């Protein structure tokens, strides 16, 4: 189809935040394998990540939201500008009327359209990392001092068996409430 | 003893458009206007144009 | 000792569309698309058809 | 053939924004009842601090 617009920024990934010590400041610049992740590190090593499942559904959303919107535009018309007489232009301008408004009005809905879905899916995959954020909020009431700024700890050591636990989402709250 | 988490912003540096902001920079954006026309006529499925 | 909250989730089993999911399954819906015609001619606030 | 280009761009425009319309509401609203659930969770959850 054809729209009478300039751009239309049809957009798939998140603000360019270049910036360890948290996104509010800064968004994660060295991560290149995915989108979102996990860097920690304690006795046993450190290294950064890429979430799966998270990171999954959210190209799943990134496929739906661009097939839908090339799916999503109905037939196509040959809008061939016909020729009408010198004196039966009221046809002309009839019809010039008409095909004017068309394409005016498509191009106004390809814009709002566009605006729509973008903001919505890059909101979406903000309020992914938030529902992560809480979900490794959740168990960590008293045996992890949180350190705030934006970016996690844990007030005491763990093995391989720790990280992995953790790496899963099901962290050891009262196991290791020693102190 | 750190862990947290955080959304990969790589350098990518194309501006996209909003209702509340100016063309904010984001990585990834599969364009949709294609705006490259061979400037020249060309076949429709191989059937010759009755030039 | 226990108290917590939900959300009643019946057995209604109609699909609707979302353009971030692929027909979810949603308890109620009252549709939209009335496509039940009867199939033949029929009066006019009473006023019969030139037929 | 004006005539017919005008009543399937008419028909095709309200196609499109019924279907927008519809996709718009209906998430709006689901996730006004989603929203709804968590404030009566937040309700409940505040006074219970520490007892």
């Amino acid at each position: 189809k054809y729209v009478r617009s300039a751009k239309l920024r049809m957009v798939t990934g998140l603000r360019n935040i270049p910036s360890i010590a948290g996104f509010i400041e800064g968004g994660w610049t060295g991560m290149v394998d995915g989108w979102y992740g996990y860097h920690h590190q304690n006795e046993q090593g450190s290294g950064y990540a890429a979430d799966q499942k998270s990171t999954q559904n959210a190209i799943n959303g990134i496929t739906n939201k661009v097939n839908s919107v090339i799916e999503k535009m109905n037939t196509q018309f040959t809008a061939v500008g016909k020729e009408f007489n010198k004196l039966e232009r009221r046809m002309e301008n009839l019809n010039k009327k008409v095909d004017d408004g068309f394409l005016d009005i498509w191009t106004y809905n390809a814009e709002l359209l566009v605006l729509l879905e973008n903001e919505r899916t890059l909101d979406f995959h903000d309020s992914n990392v938030k529902n992560l954020y809480e979900k490794v909020k959740s168990q960590l009431k008293n045996n992890a001092k949180e350190i705030g700024n934006g970016c996690f700890e844990f007030y005491h050591k763990c093995n391989n068996e720790c990280m992995e636990s953790v790496k899963n989402g099901t962290y050891d709250y009262p196991k290791y409430s020693e102190e | 003893d750190t862990i947290c988490i955080g959304y990969h912003a790589n350098n990518s540096t194309d501006t996209v458009d909003t209702v509340l902001e100016k063309n904010v920079t984001v990585t990834h954006s599969v364009n949709l206007l294609e705006d490259s026309h061979n400037g020249k006529l060309c076949l429709l499925k191989g059937i010759a144009p009755l030039q």
